């Protein structure tokens, strides 16, 4: 009808106009690497981890933002794509702190996992690293902002989803910092969700701090009873004890969010 | 300098700032330059107007602008910290800004930089105890052919030598206002030693007009 | 015909509010602005 | 024609380049500005766009896209939104300072260009974005706009043609990245000067979300003359696909650094010798030239001996015309430090939005700082080359490219000099 034909590694796909290159790859069952893109937030296109090669085109495109055109062949595993990912991963890790053993994201970190699958296996950065001061934004969300990779997910979530315009970027260049600028607390009934959408250990659950690692927890898919919405949750347990509460995706109820009482 | 604000007695949300009546009329004209429904476009000119009235931008000045335009205060904080012409700390009365990018560096911007430091007895980034001068380096000021040069407040002083800059500070320190422009012998961007072009009188109206217009 | 003097000396007299005063001056010449239809994107 | 570079005064456009005549409306009118402008507006946009197309004019802001085709993207039926012309007077590329002279000495050329250009695009107003540092230049331009309003040249019934047009001036606040066309648009909208991804392209979604064309000051200011005198006249200067006259800034190690207008495709040597008084200490003292602002890669004395100043000639020499800001360096120049300071410039201007520039440009800066002292190993030169390639073509805007190209120029032509510093350092600290 109004669908158009594109190719992902030569496999034909029929997509609605406006579908992005990243969304076309989902249909054939490929997940393009990402950091800044989140399907429930506005497109940002700043991390550049989603860069992919379109056949015959000399420039890689940001799959998360680029609308796919008719007849395009998206080469998701070509050397030009692979070298783009290795280059971006190299820049993301250049200033990242060597924190994994003390970092609570360790074991369920997108930076770790996409470094394993898409990055290089070693470093050639021979300088010193950036270090930034931490921001206090309440008793729920701990900030270790040296780990931040400036994806701006928290800013976009706070503004669009929570309707709170208290998070932004201050400064410029390598010294651009995410935060409130002034001493402010980010206290919203949905605030705890920035822990989930932050890809790194920059934002973490203060109550959960240091207590468990993700591989050792048992997951129980259950229902919230703090209100009458019936939000779908996952109860993380370990050796008989409840460790934390996570959202469970349900498009018709809570999507992938929960309230701060539930959390 | 830092990009996080910590309240202090000189700089806190209750530091008194407000636009004068004259500046509110100017604010109205600034806001009228943009489509209705997009008043956020007035953030840059109105922060600058606040700084022109006050000299710098206390956090209370930032909050006033956010209140006038009905933009979240954070969105004004982002602008204030992004653009380098906004002073988030008090500066000296005469903000001396020495270009040190390669074209000016190639024409001995260092000699200018040391000329000012010995004269005022300060290092880059500092303010004199009498709070009259503040020295900082800056990137290309768009006057490269007249290098080396400095900008003091809104004025450019160009084709400088160590003597010329020491003289300018004496005039400023003496209550006088030196004349902006090249200090060598030429007027603007012309070759020194005689123009190599534009010596014939310019043509009058209608010269060269294509047929049938 | 004169070609040996600088004819751009008016900016030796410009002050702090020169640009904003001219903008205020031009306010009466502008055409009415277009409207997005709402007070702001947050309305 | 096979040789270029002897432009006569009668063929020059910016005839008050040096500010030796009255810059106000009476003086500009006496020099031919604002002449038969009503006739041009009534000729129609298709005629104007046709004239610019045949002139061969290309963008004078850096990238140099064909101007006639770029402006034609706006020649589409109004879809309810206002259409805008944004004039880029940010003038930020180091070594570049030509747009400063148009603004303060020939403002009425810029104003008439906005009107003529705006009519071609079907635009209701022009926003002139000018860097905040140029305060006096903005005041001059603001005075000229007032005269054009008081004379009915713009405003309601602009030039008596029945077309309404406004000319707003908006000042920057200190940011080289606001010269990028989409970062400029974001800046007018009251946000941080962070570029937008493409698509959408400004002709579809621009300032305030409306169809917009961003044009450099020099591109706009020549258009009334191209229309008055015809695109055939303009196209008769310079090599084919490199047409017209261009403003050149010659700075650095020359006897008489100056701004001058000259024909495209002029030899770089002739331009330096004829107008700037030659290289300081003689032509044999020349080390390198950055032909077109800091973003373009440098070329060594051997290449400059015969290169022509235009887009295709300089592309062939592995560089670019850029803004035609010619930065000359002589054999007394610490060439590594000169380029290191440019990387330091880009480090301070990156908006920080996207990873390869935010992190990568600061990384090259740290490496360059070590190359100046030789506190490095020769294996790091190829590492730095690969780092620059990882930045180029992977960023949102071309600032990432403009930081990588200077580095590639240094490694391309001065690799042995980089390795000499590493040798000297290694001997001393043993
Ligand atoms: C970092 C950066 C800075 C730029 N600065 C300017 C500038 O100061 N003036 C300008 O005209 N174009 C500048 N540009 C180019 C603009 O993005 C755009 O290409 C230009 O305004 C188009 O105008 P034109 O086609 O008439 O040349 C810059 C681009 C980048 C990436
Ligand atoms: S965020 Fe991920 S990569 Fe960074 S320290 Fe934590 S676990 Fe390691
Ligand atoms: S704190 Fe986390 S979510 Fe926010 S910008 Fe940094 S990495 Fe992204
Ligand atoms: S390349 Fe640099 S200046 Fe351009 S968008 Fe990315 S971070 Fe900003
Ligand atoms: S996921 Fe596309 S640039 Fe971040
Ligand atoms: S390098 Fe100093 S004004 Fe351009
Ligand atoms: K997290």
């Amino acid at each position: 009808s109004n669908l158009i034909e594109v190719f992902v590694d030569g496999q034909s796909v029929m997509v609605e106009p406006g579908t992005t290159v990243l969304q076309a790859c989902e249909k054939v069952g490929m997940q393009i690497p990402r950091f800044c893109y989140h399907e429930r937030l506005s497109v940002a296109g700043n991390c550049r981890m989603c860069l992919v090669e379109i056949e015959k085109a000399p420039k890689v495109v940001a799959a998360c933002a680029m609308p796919v055109m008719k007849g395009w062949n998206i080469l998701t595993n070509s050397e030009k794509t692979k070298k783009a990912r290795e280059g971006v991963m190299e820049f993301l890790l250049a200033n990242h702190p060597l924190d994994c053993p003390i970092c609570d994201q360790g074991g369920e970190c997108d930076l770790q996992d996409q470094s394993m699958m898409f990055g290089s296996d070693r470093s050639r950065f021979l300088e010193g690293k950036r270090a930034v001061e931490d921001k206090n934004i309440g008793p729920l969300v701990k900030t270790i902002m040296t780990r931040c990779i400036q994806c701006t997910r928290c800013i976009r979530f706070a503004s669009e989803i929570a309707g709170v315009d208290d998070l932004g970027t201050t400064g410029r260049g390598n010294d651009m910092q995410v935060g409130t600028y002034i001493e402010k607390m980010f206290m919203s009934e949905l605030s705890g969700n920035i822990i989930d959408i932050c890809p790194v250990g920059a934002l973490t659950s203060k109550p959960y701090a240091f207590t468990a690692r993700p591989w050792e927890t048992r997951k129980t898919e259950s229902i919230d009873v703090m209100d009458a919405v019936g939000s779908n949750i996952v109860v993380s347990t370990r050796t008989g004890e409840v460790m934390r509460i996570l959202p469970r995706m349900h498009e018709d109820i809570n999507e992938e969010w929960i309230s701060d009482k539930t959390r | 300098a830092l990009f996080v604000h910590r309240d202090t007695p000189e700089n806190n949300p209750e530091t008194p700032f407000d636009f004068t009546p004259e500046n509110y009329k100017r604010i109205e004209a600034i806001v009228k330059n943009y489509p209705e429904g997009h008043k956020a476009a007035a953030v840059l000119p109105v922060l600058d107007l606040a700084q022109r009235q006050n000299g710098w931008l206390p956090i209370s000045a930032m909050n006033k602008v956010a209140e006038i335009l009905q933009v979240p205060p954070m969105r004004v904080y982002e602008v204030a910290t992004f653009y380098t012409m906004y002073n988030r700390k008090p500066v000296g009365k005469y903000h001396i800004q020495v270009c040190t990018t390669t074209p000016c560096m190639l024409r001995n911007s260092d000699s200018i930089l040391e000329a000012i430091q010995k004269k005022l007895g300060i290092k880059v980034g500092e303010t004199t105890p009498d709070k009259l001068f503040t020295l900082i380096e800056v990137e290309c000021l768009g006057a490269c052919v007249n290098a080396p040069m400095v900008q003091i407040n809104d004025n450019y002083y160009e084709d400088l030598t160590p003597k010329d800059i020491e003289e300018i500070i004496d005039e400023l320190k003496a209550g006088k206002i030196p004349k902006p422009g090249p200090r060598s012998g030429r007027f603007s961007c012309e070759p020194a030693g005689g123009l190599t072009s534009l010596t014939e009188p310019p043509k009058g109206p209608g010269f060269g007009v294509q047929a049938g217009l | 015909f004169d070609n040996t003097t600088y004819k751009n000396l008016q900016h030796h007299d410009y002050s702090t509010y020169t640009f904003l005063d001219l903008n205020l001056d031009l306010s009466k010449f502008r055409m009415p602005q277009p409207s997005s239809g709402r007070e702001s994107p947050r309305h | 024609k096979t040789s270029f570079g002897s432009l006569k005064d009668e063929d020059r456009i910016f005839t008050n380049l040096y500010g030796r005549h009255d810059w106000r409306l009476k003086g500009a009118q006496s020099r031919g500005d604002w002449y038969k402008t009503k006739e041009i507006l009534l000729k129609g946009p298709d005629w104007i766009l046709g004239e610019v197309k045949t002139s061969g004019l290309r963008g004078r802001g850096g990238a140099g896209f064909p101007t006639g085709l770029k402006w034609s993207f706006m020649n589409k039926p109004s879809d309810g939104r206002p259409k805008y012309l944004v004039v880029n007077a940010d003038e930020g590329e180091p070594g570049t300072c030509k747009d400063r002279e148009i603004i303060r000495h020939d403002p009425h050329k810029l104003v008439e260009g906005c009107l003529v250009g705006g009519r071609a695009m079907g635009a209701r107003a022009a926003y002139i974005y000018i860097r905040g540092e140029f305060y006096n230049e903005a005041s001059n331009l603001q005075v000229a706009i007032r005269e054009a309003y008081e004379a009915g040249l713009i405003g309601k019934n602009a030039c008596g043609s029945g077309y309404d047009f406004d000319v707003f001036v908006v000042r920057g606040a200190g940011a080289y990245i606001c010269g990028e066309e989409t970062a400029l648009i974001e800046s007018i909208e009251g946000k941080q000067g962070k570029p937008r991804l493409k698509p959408p392209f400004p002709a579809d979604v621009g300032v305030f979300g409306c169809p917009t064309t961003v044009a450099n000051v020099e591109t706009v200011a020549v258009s009334p003359t191209i229309c008055r005198r015809g695109g055939a006249w303009f196209a008769s200067f310079g090599r084919e696909r490199n047409s017209g006259t261009k403003l050149f800034n010659i700075s650095g190690h020359v006897n008489n650094p100056c701004t001058v207008e000259e024909e495209m495709s002029v030899p770089l040597k002739e331009l330096i010798e004829k107008h700037a008084g030659g290289v300081t200490g003689g032509w044999d003292n020349l080390l390198a030239v950055i032909p077109g602002g800091s973003s373009t890669p440098l070329i060594p004395k051997s290449v400059c001996e015969t290169v022509l100043m235009d887009f295709d000639a300089l592309i062939q020499a592995q560089t670019g015309l850029g803004t035609a800001a010619v930065i000359v360096m002589d054999r007394s120049t610490d060439i590594v430090k000169a380029i290191a300071r440019l990387i330091e410039f880009y480090k301070h201007e990156s908006c920080g939005q996207c990873t390869p520039c935010r992190e990568g440009v600061d990384w090259m800066n740290k490496v360059m700082a070590r190359f100046v002292r030789g506190d490095a190993r020769p294996a790091e030169i190829d590492s730095l080359w690969e780092i620059s390639k990882q930045i180029e073509g992977h960023t949102i805007c071309a600032l990432g490219d403009g930081a990588a190209w200077p580095v590639q120029g240094l490694i391309r032509h001065f690799r042995p000099e980089l390795e000499e510093r590493m040798q000297q350092f290694a001997q001393q600290h043993q």
